[PDB]
């Protein structure tokens, strides 16, 4: 029965509902795979990790995947299909949902940081036929850095192997070019 | 005494959710319209309407917001009759998580366009807001099961496993999902405890569940309510019902990785979600049928009352997209699939189709009784929003699929030279028109949803004092 | 029917329907075989399948096209612009590898804009020969006189003045005759003297017809003043295909 029993419900529905998250999110946590960086690689420098931050405020995600799949298209388009090493660093994880635009994950030097900033200022001058928004404002607001600080802090308990030294050293569109930068790169020069 | 039910949180949640839809739906609208037209955007300065910033506010106010106060409605006031009893929390704790969930999204009306977001999808405010959440979740699982604790009858219904595991789930999901250290005060001044494919892992665990239980589960309690509330007497199957909800309740947690197939994700855990996303589809099923063929011999009702009309259609769309679901989830579907409109078209489909129709017919139902009434102000146009509703879901859909596979063809496609047949950019105008399709059919939906606004609000205006006697 | 009723609703004791017992079972019989066939096998794959499908996947496509690309490398660039076999096929494709790698700078016309080049026209910066352009292509791509004391607030003016006669004629002296004299004694040596400019060090001739670049003498103002500083991004890591976009831009202009 258990219809009537109602701790014995909750109870079962607690357990039943918990075998899924149990198998597949925690033997992750101990699979060194999907832990270990690009042997390359180091954390997101101070100016790149803020324009992060940025892409992450503004909703960027929203439009641009940060994941290549492994097809030979898709390799064809965007570049080597990405590692789960490049991702190792990312609080919050960027990988994309949706491309209403292309994917973004190795856009290791595609384009000049020009370029960059023509087209957030306005993609549809470079591009005339896309749909993506004017971002102009990135240019007026300038960075205070009050808090890149602790934010690398933070992430150096998270894991993120910042130094000290790294923490002590640290306009938006600046940063917006800085990170779109170097995305991707970590594989191709290692 | 207190032998009367209390209708107090219900009514506010009801209008709520009316209002909600409204505004949330509307911003479906616009952003869609932005991806047709981008000067809907504004073009110097961030500004009030920007794509990457509104459309997490259209997500969290559509399904959070509208489909949370139809679940808070809808499970209130069915848990309070189907076990016969006044809520356990009352008007205080029950009254609490009403403002406690205004409060919440209203945060997200301000914090989103802010700029304040975890990036993490369903999961976007900011930490303060997730404890907030946390704390009213807390309160409405007490009411609910507290509810269900003080029940007369010995057995409880299936309608409120549903809601209860619903309750649970997602707030194991939510607290899970959240963890995170806040740098600063707010937006996503807080970094997520995981990182890279850890983080995708617990974000789709989360991110599936969230519609596996917040959008099916507790609309499955709402559509075991409500569609056999009505004058037909018996046709349903009880064995199904305990069959289909375990099957599901258990099923549905593995589905997380068919979010992530063919991406960084460990190959072994994306063949786990596809397997059991496949499994997944026959309990799913089983929720469809055990709700449709409650309808037999009835089913002339269904040109006579439009309440009806909109649980059934709404259980044509919760199968239909049911069934999508799991062949998406088929990784060679995905490879096509992902990235696309298909996506997009796929969660409308059971947004508009299933969620929305049936918290719709949910709230014809049980409004006028919460009011005080004998019904609806005017049936026809319960009719006529059904129209509305239904050309507008299917419209939304075709031009997604057309989209979609447009999309993933054109990325794929290759040259007899082995060179890539299309541009991204050739692939993004190929979509316009599906862009523009969808924004009418979106809209459609929305003035059906201006029209359910205007019934009600006429219904509403009848009686002060619509304690509708002992009960 | 059952004998409890819930507020109204009361609940028939049905069997589940055989079809969809039969639908739930399948599916269960078919993730077992599939957990078997995949990672826990599946022949057709040595070792165990994974993503590894991609490797497969290339390696037919090189397969496939690899002849048709090792033809070509072989085959000089001006010659894999001529032929339309090859050449006439590197175009197309040539003009399709263009489209998807190259457009969203040079435009899909290969035209250009401001701040890109014009691929199409006649007019090359670093030199229109194929070795160039091959080279413009295969490893990627101004002096701010505004400071450089002498240059300062007005000398630029004149430069730009001097600057807009050697393409054509406007009408200013000051801006004439003070430019003359800059652009003799620094511009010249980069640009030439009657800006003929010089191929190596990608300094465009000032002597030049309408094109996209920002000719008015506000434009040329802000060149002088600020300098350039424009990259062409190097494809010999993201681009075989180098050479076929080689040909095709070759086989643009002509
Ligand atoms: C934006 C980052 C660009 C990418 C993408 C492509 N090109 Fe480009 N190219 C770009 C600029 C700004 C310039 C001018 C650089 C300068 O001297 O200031 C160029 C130049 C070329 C040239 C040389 C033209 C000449 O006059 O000699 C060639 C042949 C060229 N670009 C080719 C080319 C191809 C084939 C591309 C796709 C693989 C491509 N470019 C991309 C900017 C950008
Ligand atoms: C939704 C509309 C968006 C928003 C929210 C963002 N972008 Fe994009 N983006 C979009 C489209 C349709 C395109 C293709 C047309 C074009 O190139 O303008 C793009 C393109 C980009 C690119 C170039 C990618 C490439 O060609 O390799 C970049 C680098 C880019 N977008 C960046 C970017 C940033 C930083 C965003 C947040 C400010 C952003 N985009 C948002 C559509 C959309
Ligand atoms: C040495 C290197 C020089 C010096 C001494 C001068 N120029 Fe400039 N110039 C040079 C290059 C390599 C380029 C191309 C820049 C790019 O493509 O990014 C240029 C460009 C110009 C232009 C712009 C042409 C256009 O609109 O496309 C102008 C107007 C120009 N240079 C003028 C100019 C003047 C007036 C100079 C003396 C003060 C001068 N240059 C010096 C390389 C070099
Ligand atoms: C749950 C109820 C729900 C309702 C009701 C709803 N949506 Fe959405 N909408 C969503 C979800 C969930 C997403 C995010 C999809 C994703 O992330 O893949 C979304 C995303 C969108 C997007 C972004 C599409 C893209 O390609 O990025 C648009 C546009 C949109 N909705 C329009 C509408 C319109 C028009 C309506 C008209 C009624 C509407 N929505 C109603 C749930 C809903
Ligand atoms: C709202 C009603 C709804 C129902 C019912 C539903 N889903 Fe979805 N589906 C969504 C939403 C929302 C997304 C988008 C998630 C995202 O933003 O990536 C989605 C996307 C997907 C995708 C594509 C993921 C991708 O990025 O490629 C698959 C596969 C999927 N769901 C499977 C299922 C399965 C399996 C079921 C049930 C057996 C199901 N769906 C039922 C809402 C729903
Ligand atoms: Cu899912």
């Amino acid at each position: 029965v258990l219809e009537k029993n109602a701790t014995l419900l909750l109870i079962f529905a607690f357990l039943v509902v918990t075998i899924g998250g149990i198998v597949e999110i925690a033997p992750l946590f101990y699979l060194e795979n999907t832990i270990e960086k690009v042997e390359g690689m180091r954390p997101y420098t101070p100016l790149e990790l803020t324009g992060r931050d940025i892409y992450i405020r503004e909703g960027c995600y929203v439009c641009h995947s940060q994941m290549i799949r492994p097809m030979r298209d898709e390799v064809e388009r965007y570049g080597h299909y990405s590692l789960a090493a490049e991702s190792m660093y990312d609080h919050p994880f960027q990988w994309g949902s949706k491309r209403t635009g292309p994917d973004l994950a190795r856009v290791g030097g595609r384009y000049s940081d020009a370029w960059h900033v023509e087209h957030l200022s306005n993609p549809q001058s470079v591009v005339p036929e896309s749909v993506m928004p004017s971002y102009s404002y990135l240019a007026n607001v300038p960075l205070d850095s009050t808090w890149i600080e602790d934010r690398v802090s933070t992430d150096a308990l998270v894991g993120v192997p910042y130094s000290a030294e790294m923490i002590a050293a640290a306009t938006e569109m600046d940063a917006l070019v800085a990170y779109l930068q170097v995305l991707g790169t970590m594989v191709d020069f290692s | 005494s207190k032998d009367e039910y209390f209708d107090g949180v219900i009514r506010a949640g009801v209008i709520a959710t009316t209002f909600w839809g409204i505004v949330g739906f509307l911003v479906a609208v616009i952003i869609a319209f932005q991806l047709a037209f981008p000067a809907l955007n504004l073009e110097f300065g961030n500004g009030m309407l920007n794509f990457g910033r509104l459309r997490p506010l259209h997500t969290s106010a559509v399904i959070f917001a509208f489909g949370g106060n139809a679940l808070i409605a809808s499970a209130f006031y069915v848990v309070q009759r189907t076990s016969a009893a006044r809520l356990f929390g009352g008007t205080a704790l029950g009254w609490f998580v009403f403002w406690g969930w205004q409060l919440i999204i209203v945060t997200a009306a301000t914090s989103y366009l802010l700029g304040g977001s975890q990036g993490k999808e369903y999961a976007e405010l900011n930490w303060h807001l997730d404890i907030l959440v946390a704390i009213v979740w807390v309160a409405y699982l007490i009411a609910f099961l507290g509810t269900i604790f003080k029940r007369k009858e010995p057995h409880i219904y299936v309608a409120n496993w549903f809601y209860l595991s619903f309750i649970v789930t997602i707030a194991m999901l939510h607290i899970v999902n959240n963890l995170a250290v806040p740098v600063s005060i707010f937006g996503t001044k807080s970094v997520q405890l995981m990182a890279g494919v850890q983080d995708a892992m617990t974000q789709w665990w989360y991110g599936h569940n969230a519609v596996g239980f917040f959008l099916t589960a507790g609309f499955l309690g709402m559509m075991y309510y409500f569609v056999p509330k009505q004058a037909e007497r018996p046709v349903y199957s009880y064995k199904l019902s305990i069959v289909h909800f375990w099957a599901l309740i258990f099923l549905y947690i593995w589905a997380g990785p068919h979010h992530l197939h063919y991406t960084a994700l460990p190959d072994w855990a994306s063949t786990l979600g596809m397997v059991m996303s496949v499994i997944l589809w026959m309990p799913s099923w089983g929720g469809m049928i055990n709700g449709l063929m409650t309808l037999s011999g009835a089913w002339d009702k269904l040109r006579t009352d439009p309440v009806i009309r909109m649980m059934v259609v709404s259980i044509g769309f919760y199968g239909m997209s049911t069934f999508e679901g799991p062949m998406m989830s088929i990784k060679a579907v995905n490879s096509l699939s992902h990235y696309t409109d298909w996506t997009i078209g796929h969660v409308h489909s059971g947004a508009l189709g299933w969620n929305g129709m049936i918290t719709f017919g949910m709230l014809y139902f049980l409004t006028p009784r919460l009011w005080g009434r004998s019904g609806l102000y005017s049936l026809k146009l319960v009719s006529w929003h059904f129209w509305l509703a239904t050309i507008g879901i299917v419209l939304y859909a075709s031009s997604m699929w057309v989209s979609g596979i447009m999309e993933g063809l054109m990325w794929r496609e290759v040259d007899a030279q082995g060179f890539l047949v299309n541009g991204f950019a050739d692939t993004v105008g190929a979509k316009f028109p599906m862009n523009v399709v969808r924004g009418v059919g979106g809209v459609l939906y929305l003035t059906g949803g201006l029209i359910m606004a205007y019934n009600l609000w006429a219904t509403v205006a009848k009686q002060p004092k619509t304690a509708n006697l002992a009960v | 029917t059952t004998g409890h009723s819930w507020d109204g609703i009361e609940e028939l004791n049905t069997p589940l329907p055989r079809w969809w017992l039969w639908t739930f079972y399948a599916t269960i019989v078919w993730g077992v075989a599939y957990s078997i066939a995949m990672p826990a096998a599946t022949p057709g794959i040595l070792g165990s399948s994974t993503r590894a499908d991609v490797e497969k996947d290339i390696a037919k496509f090189a397969e496939m096209n690899k002849a048709v690309e090792d033809k070509l490398v072989a085959t000089d660039l001006t010659a894999i612009a001529a032929d339309p076999e090859l050449v006439t096929y590197t175009r197309n494709a040539g003009a399709a590898v263009f489209r998807t790698w190259c457009a969203q700078c040079h435009g899909a016309g290969a035209g250009g804009n401001t701040g890109f080049p014009s691929l199409l026209d006649g007019d090359w910066l670093h030199g229109g020969s194929i070795e160039t352009i091959y080279t413009n292509i295969k490893h990627g791509i101004m002096p701010a006189h505004l400071t450089d004391e002498l240059l300062e607030p007005a000398q630029i003016d004149d430069v730009v003045q001097y600057v807009l006669k050697i393409s054509g004629q406007p009408a200013d002296e000051a801006r004439a005759t003070a430019g003359q004299q800059v652009f003799a004694d620094n511009c010249v040596s980069c640009h030439g003297e009657d800006a003929k400019g010089m191929v190596e060090m990608g300094a465009p001739n000032l002597t030049d017809g309408i094109w996209l670049y920002g000719g008015d003498a506000n434009t040329i103002t802000t060149t002088i003043q600020l300098g350039r500083g424009g990259v062409m991004p190097s494809w010999s890591w993201a681009a075989a295909q180098i050479r076929a976009v080689a040909s095709y831009v070759h086989s643009l202009g002509g």
